[PDB]
């Protein structure tokens, strides 16, 4: 006889009956890497140690005016 | 011991005297089957410091 009764109490006492899993469906055919994050540059030194003065002003853009006949 | 299948008829020893067990017993649950696969089971199962035989 199969003693039904008890073959699932034969896993039971020798496992614990924690012999369940889940599976979640993966619906679509193909895997792609997953969305994990991507966090951000809070560094522990500053990577030139000064702001650069403006190296394009004005009196620096205008070199000459010009004062020629055309 | 129900679990393992119905059973027929169960019976243990007590003292006749300030009763209490001198721990054994005796069981059929109804199969010979049931039997062994009980045994089978708690061949040597354990708890606290006694532990279980069977035959």
């Amino acid at each position: 006889a199969p003693s039904a009764k008890a073959t699932a109490a034969k896993k039971a006492v020798v496992k614990g009956t924690n012999g369940k899993k889940a599976l979640k469906v993966r619906t679509s055919a193909t895997f792609r890497l997953p969305k994990t994050l991507k966090l951000a540059r809070a560094p522990k030194y500053a990577s030139k140690a000064v702001p650069h003065y403006n190296r394009l002003d004005s009196y620096k853009v205008i070199e000459q005016p010009i004062t020629s006949e055309t | 011991f129900a679990q393992f299948g119905d059973l027929k008829e169960v019976r243990l020893a007590r003292n006749k005297k300030t009763g209490n067990s001198r721990h054994y017993g005796f069981l059929e649950f109804v199969n010979k089957e049931d039997a062994m696969i009980a045994q089978e089971s708690m061949n040597n199962y354990l708890l606290m410091g006694h532990l279980l035989q069977v035959r």
